[PDB]
Parts: C-alpha cells; sequence; structure tokens
C-alpha cells in the first residue's frame, strides 16, 4: 500500500554544480537505496540507509554524497556534475524483514549543460490528415511534431474531446538531433495518431497533441534576453 | 580491556638439573582474546616457543598453552610474560620449582 | 552421558577493514580440527579427525564452512552498520555449536552465542532466540536473521542429523586415543607458608589420562583433611598435570605421604612418603638459588 | 562481472514466444528475480524464484531457476507490443536484509507486428496549418537518410484497440523524392 517517488523527473545541470536528488516513500521500509544505471552496464549501488541519520557507502560511492532525514525521505548529492555527464539515477526501498520486498521509483535522468544558453523549449505543429488516404484506406493519420528543444527531456501525449488516448498513438522512441557532430544540440521527435476515416469527417471532434517539456526553475535567475525555457506545455489543434 | 590473565608456570617432567625437559606456560580467564606470550631464559628472548590453538572453557574465558624445551640448572631462570590489554604494564611469572 | 563433541569459534573486529575468524574442535578433551583466519581449509589435528566420512562427504562440509566464514563476517559489519547507537567496535564473538553424546544416540545438540564474553544468543528449536539476561536492543538483529529460513534448514540439518553423525564416527575411527591409558608421574616438594614456622608441602602429579584423578596427602590411612587441590593443568601431549598442597608446621612433615589413584595404575595406587630414599635423592637434583 | 544476462538483444514476432536467459557466479544465491523496465521508466517485479529448482508464472512471464547450473530462464508467452522493454536479471546473495543485490546488464527485446494486409503508401501533410509513409510491410526497414536538409524519423507501431487494426509508420519533412536509403517495396502510391 503505497508507492516509491523521486523528484526530479528529470535534472538539467551544470559542469561543477552541486545537484540534489530527493526520493520519498510510504512503505513503512527502514532501508533504502540510490542506484546509478550506465547504458550497457549493470546498476551499480551509490549509497544506502536503515533509517535516521544512516548513510553507508556502496560502490559509486565516490563523487557523491547522500542524506537521510527520515523515514520517508532519502537523498542523493552530486557533488560536481561531470560536463557531459547523462546518467538515470533510481531510488529503491526495501524492507528490514522481508529481503524479496524491494520496490523501485521511476528514475530521474540527468542532463549536464554547458552553457545555459543551449536550453530552449519546443514548437509543436500538428498535420491534419490526407484526403488520399481516405479513401484508399478509410483511415485517418494526424502527425505531432517536435523540433529546437534542449534538452531530451519532452513528453508527448495525443489528446481527444480533452481526454488522453494511447489508442492508434506511436511516438518514436528516438529522438533526433538537429546537428549530429556537437557537445550540446537541439532534439526533433516526431508522434502519429491514427483513427478512422470517418471519427474525422467531422471537425465537431477536437484533436490535440501536447507536450510536456522541462526546464529549468524560477528561483535560477537566468541572464539571456527572450523568453525564459521554463518547464512549459506546448500544444497543437485540429 | 575487560578481563585480567591468570599466569601458571610448570614443567613436563620432575626437575632435574641438568637434563632435558619442557616448561609449559598456561594462560587463563583473560579477554579480550588478544595477547602477546614469551617465553624468557635469564631475562632474555626464547625464540622456539611452540604455541597451543586459542581455545575457551564453558565459561567462555580464553585459556592459551606455551611450551618449550628447556633445561633446569642450579643457576639459570625461567619466566613467562605476558602483553595484555587488561593490564597496562607486563606481567612476568616466574618458574619455582618449589611451589 | 559420556562425550561432548565442541565447535568452538572466535571471531574478532577490532575496525572496519580489520578482522579475523579463528575454529577450533574438540572432542571430550581432545582437540580434532584446526582451522585459522590464513588457512582456507581446515586441518585435520589426529589420523581419525574425518571420522566415517568420504573425501566428498568432507568436501561437501568443507566448501559449507569455508562459504560460511566469509558469510560470517559480512553479516556481522553490516550489523554493526545496522545498530549504530546501541552497538560499536570492537566486537569479539564467541560461537559454541556442537552435540552431547549418551547411551542409544541421544546426541543433544546446541549452538550458543556469545557476544563480549557474555552469552546473550541461542539457537532453538527453528530458530534464533535470546537467552536471560541479553540485552534488549538484540531483539531486531535477531528478527532480522530469523527472516532468512534458508540458514535454518541449514542449522537444523547440521544439528539434528549431521552432527550426531559425523561424532559417532569419530567415537569409533579414534576409539585408540579415546580410551588411551597414560600413567601420571609424581614427585613431592615444599616452600615456607605465609605464617612463621609452617611449611606449604606440595605434591606434583604429571603425565596423566584419561581426566579423572584422586589425589590426597596422608598419614597412613588417616586422610589428612588441609588438602588443597589445585586446577587441572594442561601438557602439550594431550596429558594433565595437578598439583595438591598441604600445609603443616616445621618438623611434622616425617610420616606423611602423597597418595595418588589413578585408572592406568591398575590396583596399584602411588603411596610417595615424605623423606623417601627416592625423595631424597630427587630433592638433591633439584637445588637452586632461590 | 558476476551476472551475465544472453541475448544482449532479442526480437520475436508479435504472438510468438521468447526465451531470456541469466547465468550468475555470485554465491550464496539465496534467490533469483526477473525485472521489466520500460524506457524512462523504473523496474517492476514480474517474479521471485526462491528454491533449487524453482518454477514460478505470473501472467504471461514465466520462470524456472537452477541453482546448481548458476542458470535461470524467463519465458513469454503470446508476446505482445507492450512487451517491447528491457528484462533485467537480479540475483540475492542472502535470505536476509543484511543481503546484497547483484543485477544484470540486462535484455532489450524488440516486437516486431504481424501485419496480414501490406498497403504501402505515402502521403502528404500540410502544412499545417499555416510526408507520411503508412501501411508499410515488417521485416523490411527505413535506414536514416545520409542528408541534413531533409529530415526523416526511423519506423514506428501503432495499434488501434478496437479495431485489430496494426502498422508501420516513418515520417519525412524538410515528397516523393525521401525515403531513399534502404530496400523500397514497389506498389507504393
Ligand atoms: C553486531 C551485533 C551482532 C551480535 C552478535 C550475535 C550475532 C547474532 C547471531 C550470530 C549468528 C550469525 C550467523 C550468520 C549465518 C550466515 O552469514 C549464512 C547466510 O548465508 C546462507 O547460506 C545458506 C547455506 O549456504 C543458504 O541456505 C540455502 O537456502 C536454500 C533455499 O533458499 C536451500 O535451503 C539450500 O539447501 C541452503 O543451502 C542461505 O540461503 C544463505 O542466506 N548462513 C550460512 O551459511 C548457514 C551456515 C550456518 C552455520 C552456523 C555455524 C555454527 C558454528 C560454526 C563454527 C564451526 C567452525 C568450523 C569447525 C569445523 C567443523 C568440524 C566438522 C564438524 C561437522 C559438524
Ligand atoms: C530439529 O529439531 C528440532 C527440535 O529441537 C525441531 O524443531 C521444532 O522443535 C519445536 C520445539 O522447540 C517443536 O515444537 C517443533 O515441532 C519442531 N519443528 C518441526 C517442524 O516439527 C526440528 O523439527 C528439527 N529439524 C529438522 C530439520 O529435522
Ligand atoms: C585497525 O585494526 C588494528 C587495531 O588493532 C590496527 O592494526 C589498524 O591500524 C587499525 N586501522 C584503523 C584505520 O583504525
Ligand atoms: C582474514 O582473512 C581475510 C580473507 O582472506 C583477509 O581479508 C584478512 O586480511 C584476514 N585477517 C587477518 C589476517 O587478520
Amino acid at each position: 500500500g503505497g508507492i516509491i517517488t523521486q523528484t526530479p523527473k528529470f535534472l538539467i545541470g551544470q559542469e561543477g554544480q552541486k545537484l540534489t536528488l530527493k526520493c520519498q516513500q510510504n512503505f513503512n521500509h527502514d532501508t533504502m537505496y540510490w542506484y546509478r544505471q550506465d547504458s550497457g552496464k549493470g546498476l551499480r549501488l551509490i549509497y544506502y540507509s536503515y533509517g535516521a541519520g544512516s548513510t553507508e557507502k556502496g560502490d559509486l560511492s565516490e563523487g557523491y554524497d547522500a542524506s537521510r532525514e527520515k523515514k520517508s525521505s532519502f537523498s542523493l548529492t552530486v557533488t560536481s556534475a561531470q560536463k557531459n555527464e547523462m546518467a538515470v539515477f533510481l531510488c529503491a526501498s526495501g524492507s528490514l524483514l522481508d529481503v524479496r520486498e524491494v520496490f523501485f521509483g521511476k528514475g530521474t535522468r540527468l542532463t549536464v549543460v554547458e552553457d545555459l544558453k543551449n536550453v530552449f523549449p519546443p514548437e509543436v505543429a500538428v498535420f491534419e490528415p490526407s484526403e488520399a488516404e481516405i479513401s484508399h484506406t478509410q483511415k485517418a493519420t494526424l502527425v505531432c511534431l517536435a523540433t529546437g528543444f534542449y534538452p531530451d527531456h519532452v513528453e508527448l501525449s495525443w489528446w481527444v474531446n480533452g481526454k488522453e488516448v494511447h489508442s492508434g498513438v506511436c511516438t518514436d522512441p528516438q529522438p533526433l538531433k538537429e546537428q549530429p557532430a556537437l557537445n550540446d544540440s537541439r532534439y526533433a521527435l516526431s508522434s502519429r495518431l491514427r483513427v478512422s476515416a470517418t471519427f474525422w469527417q467531422n471537425p465537431r471532434n477536437h484533436f490535440r497533441c501536447q507536450v510536456q517539456f522541462y526546464g529549468l526553475s524560477e528561483n535560477d535567475e537566468w541572464t539571456q534576453d527572450r523568453a525564459k525555457p521554463v518547464t512549459q506545455i506546448v500544444s497543437a489543434e485540429a | 580491556i575487560q578481563k585480567t590473565p591468570q599466569i601458571q608456570v610448570y614443567s613436563r617432567h620432575p626437575p632435574e638439573n641438568g637434563k632435558p625437559n619442557i616448561l609449559n606456560c598456561y594462560v587463563t580467564q583473560f579477554h579480550p582474546p588478544h595477547i602477546e606470550i614469551q617465553m624468557l631464559k635469564n631475562g632474555k628472548k626464547i625464540p622456539k616457543v611452540e604455541m597451543s590453538d586459542m581455545s575457551f572453557s564453558k565459561d567462555w574465558s580464553f585459556y592459551i598453552l606455551a611450551h618449550t624445551e628447556f633445561t633446569p640448572t642450579e643457576t639459570d631462570t625461567y619466566a613467562c610474560r605476558v602483553k595484555h590489554a587488561s593490564m597496562a604494564e607486563p606481567k612476568t611469572v616466574y618458574w619455582d620449582r618449589d611451589m | 552421558k559420556n562425550y561432548t563433541f565442541r565447535c568452538l569459534q572466535m571471531s574478532s573486529f577490532a575496525n572496519r577493514s580489520w578482522s579475523r575468524t579463528d575454529s577450533v574442535v574438540w572432542l571430550g578433551d581432545l582437540q580434532t580440527h584446526r582451522w585459522s583466519n590464513d588457512s582456507a581449509t581446515i586441518s585435520f589435528t589426529k589420523p581419525w579427525s574425518q571420522g566415517k566420512l568420504s573425501n566428498q562427504q568432507w568436501e561437501k562440509l568443507q566448501h559449507m564452512f569455508q562459504v560460511y566464514r566469509v558469510s560470517f563476517t559480512r553479516d556481522i559489519q553490516e550489523l554493526v552498520k545496522m545498530m549504530s547507537p546501541k552497538e560499536d567496535y570492537p566486537i569479539e564473538i564467541q560461537l559454541s555449536a556442537g552435540c552431547e553424546m549418551y547411551p542409544g544416540n541421544a546426541s543433544e545438540s546446541f549452538l550458543h552465542v556469545a557476544f563480549q564474553g557474555k552469552y546473550v544468543v541461542r539457537f532453538w528449536g527453528t530458530s534464533w532466540q535470546t537467552v536471560p539476561g541479553a540485552p534488549s536492543w538484540l531483539d531486531l538483529p535477531i528478527k532480522v536473521l530469523n527472516a532468512d529460513q534458508g540458514t535454518s534448514a541449514t542449522v537444523q540439518m547440521l544439528l539434528n542429523d549431521t552432527c550426531p553423525l559425523f561424532v559417532r564416527g569419530l567415537l569409533e575411527a579414534g576409539k585408540s586415543d579415546l580410551e588411551k591409558q597414560e600413567k601420571p608421574v609424581a614427585w613431592l616438594s615444599s616452600v615456607p607458608s605465609s605464617a612463621h614456622g609452617h611449611r606449604q608441602l606440595v605434591c606434583h602429579v604429571s603425565g596423566f589420562y584419561p581426566k579423572p584423578v584422586w589425589v590426597m596427602w596422608m598419614r597412613g590411612d588417616q586422610e589428612q583433611q588441609g588438602t588443597h587441590r589445585g586446577d587441572f593443568l594442561p601438557n602439550a601431549d594431550e596429558t594433565w598435570y595437578l598439583q595438591a598442597t598441604l600445609d603443616v608446621e616445621a618438623g611434622e612433615e616425617a610420616g606423611l605421604a602423597c597418595r595418588v589413584k589413578h585408572s592406568s595404575l591398575g590396583g596399584q595406587d602411588i603411596i610417595l612418603y615424605w623423606g623417601s630414599l627416592h625423595h631424597i635423592l630427587d630433592a638433591q637434583k633439584m637445588v637452586w638459588n632461590h | 562481472t558476476q551476472v551475465e544476462q544472453s541475448p544482449q538483444s532479442l526480437v520475436v514476432r508479435q504472438g510468438e514466444n521468447s526465451v531470456l536467459q541469466c547465468n550468475y557466479s555470485v554465491t550464496p544465491d539465496n534467490h533469483l528475480r526477473w525485472f521489466k523496465q520500460d524506457t524512462g521508466k523504473g523496474l517492476v517485479s514480474l517474479t521471485v524464484l526462491v528454491d533449487q529448482k524453482d518454477k514460478t508464472s505470473n501472467g504471461r512471464y514465466s520462470a524456472t531457476l537452477d541453482k546448481d547450473a548458476k542458470h535461470s530462464t524467463l519465458h513469454i508467452t503470446a508476446t505482445l507490443l507492450d512487451d517491447t522493454a528491457t528484462y533485467i536479471c537480479v540475483v540475492g546473495d542472502r535470505g536476509s536484509a543484511l543481503g546484497r543485490l547483484h543485477f544484470g546488464a540486462g535484455t532489450q527485446l524488440i516486437v516486431i507486428p504481424d501485419i496480414q494486409n501490406p498497403d504501402p503508401a505515402v502521403y502528404q501533410l500540410r502544412d499545417s496549418k499555416s510526408c507520411l509513409f503508412t501501411d508499410f510491410d515488417s521485416q523490411t526497414n527505413v535506414s536514416q537518410s545520409k542528408d541534413s536538409d531533409v529530415y526523416i524519423t526511423d519506423k514506428c507501431v501503432l495499434d488501434m484497440r478496437s479495431m485489430d487494426f496494426k502498422s508501420n509508420s516513418a515520417v519525412a519533412w524538410s515528397c516523393a523524392n525521401a525515403f531513399n536509403n534502404s530496400i523500397i517495396p514497389e506498389d507504393t502510391f
């Protein structure tokens, strides 16, 4: 009864910048862990706790520290972010009277960017179905687009009549680079929704594709001129 | 340290002056298990001292037996010295064939 | 009601980095096995230490124990991590596991654990448990360790089955060494007693086996009451030494004799008179610069 | 490492059965368990195997543990599109909270859709509002174009729940001049 949650979901850092990750947990678990999943490598333990107060070193304990404030809370700290560091951090809680009972959080994706100038939000435009498709197949395929966003931290979803849909929806597993050979480069990503032609024929039905972007906070006062890349939502209608 | 070593020095055989024998140093009732036992002939170290493996009695108290080949004479003296954290100074117990 | 098999384990934990575990095994009062931190394998101390067990039957146990040792070390270190304000280094644990032997295989089993010299935890039945007088903080670590039913199944097999089965094998394989008879050798002595004009007479008895012995200072048939028996002291060659002392005034020594009765002596008791032909001679070989 | 998973990447047709392997060295070996991890997601427990020779099944997931061989196998019955994730094999070295887990590198499973009506047809969508590639065949694939002007994604599998229909789709923007780095079907609108 409960869930193991870790915030933030996505994190934008800088070289040498001190970074903090938090983990709240409802189960009455005494043991809590922090892992890092390297691509093509197994999870490696960073720090773990039995409560308090307690912070025991793992195998990747160098470069990080961690602190446990409460039974529920367990925070991991990144002392200095490696310049190009892109990594996923995972929080897990476990029972002291049952080794088998172990639950994992949804994870935290990190991108260390140089500099803060590079980060900018996506622009969203939805395309309407082809008339050549209507008589050919009796189906209607909508296409959502997201371009010019940095970093990778985005969530795309389709909405019909103000309600989220998953039926006949496809999003790419990989975002495209707008410049392949770069240290930091804007991303591009596509998603398709396919519905029946009859469902489209009257634009009484409302079609929306929505992109959740994860940008900056409000305390991190940024220097540049044009609109700040805040954690925002971009949409397009049909 | 918590417990203090009992030390008892005795010989394997009846002592005859000029005849080879074995001297036993038996240390008992000590805690922690870490201890240093050295046997001395005339104040100087004997190198050929053989240690029995450490064990404990039912009452959980550690014991050990140190023994060496020795020849009793009219003038020579034999003792075993114990360095243990229970004591600030090393305890030295001399062989008294009479008691 | 005869024998007691003991596997004595002693573990020392000074700091996170430094630790050691040394083990000895006793049947009756004869050491059967020795195993030390440096030694990867268990060493035999008798030609019959393997008992009736096969090379593979034995290798099963040795591998199971080798795996246990390193598992035990790391599990203690993690327990100190868990117990933070309640308990801290240095740590001394003593395990005493084995089975008492009887007629018709009564073979009682025990696994007793001492912590810092004090007996605290006992394995019983199917589970671990703290004994009366144990520190209250042990309640949690016991729960944590009792959650492992896999360990419990292994221990229950070791105690109920593997222990009695193994030691009966030893009781036969080393029947000769267990039942051997060694004859005691006695010699008299004396020192000045604390009271002025008193002498403490000393009767040494050395090299006897088995351990039951009978030593009393006597004046004819009349047993002298002031005889003080010492503690049994081990010789290097698995034999026993004991001294019995009587306290008397100076000049009262004549007529006294140290009588010694032992199983190895047949019916012939060692009666050793004070001013004997032999005591005079043996004493002259002892003289020294007090 | 100590826990090896094989293969690194596995592909099966939608509807078939798939087999995932896990070998280990860790001692002692109290229990072995399997986790499912979607892209940008956490780990979800599927099955926990405890015994010497053990068999556990949970829904369409099933597993067999062989402790003597230090070997385990995960089966997925009637593979779906929703099983296009990473599968992680973990071993716990003790039966109490004092034990540590040992994580395998993981196995990516990619599920190829079964389409029974291949109708390759390229369409246009403009602007909007101020190029598709649908009903594309299985097995064959579109490699990323060696261009920086025109942008083309990789293939995507969508599925309508009610109408029981599935299809591959690739998108192009910067029409018939696109999609030209791999083998192309002949009868394409
Ligand atoms: C700081 C506070 C501390 C306070 C101090 C008090 C401490 C509290 C109590 C201390 C006790 C700690 C014990 C920790 C055990 C542990 O570290 C350790 C845990 O590792 C376990 O291994 C087991 C055996 O491989 C596994 O079982 C497997 O389970 C499977 C099912 O899951 C199957 O059932 C399988 O058949 C089975 O093998 C188990 O999963 C694993 O978890 N126990 C094992 O490996 C099982 C073996 C346990 C044996 C116990 C030893 C007792 C005395 C040992 C001294 C002997 C010295 C050697 C002398 C030589 C022997 C001479 C021969 C005589 C033959 C009898
Ligand atoms: C080992 O012997 C013990 C008995 O000392 C058995 O454990 C349990 O003992 C309790 C009493 O403390 C009884 O109430 C239980 O009935 C016993 N358990 C069971 C399952 O019957 C234990 O059975 C023995 N272990 C093995 C593996 O045979
Ligand atoms: C730890 O163990 C022993 C204490 O007797 C000592 O030799 C060693 O220096 C100690 N090390 C530390 C870091 O405390
Ligand atoms: C005991 O053995 C372990 C494992 O072989 C080793 O790491 C440790 O240094 C040893 N401790 C000693 C010799 O005190």
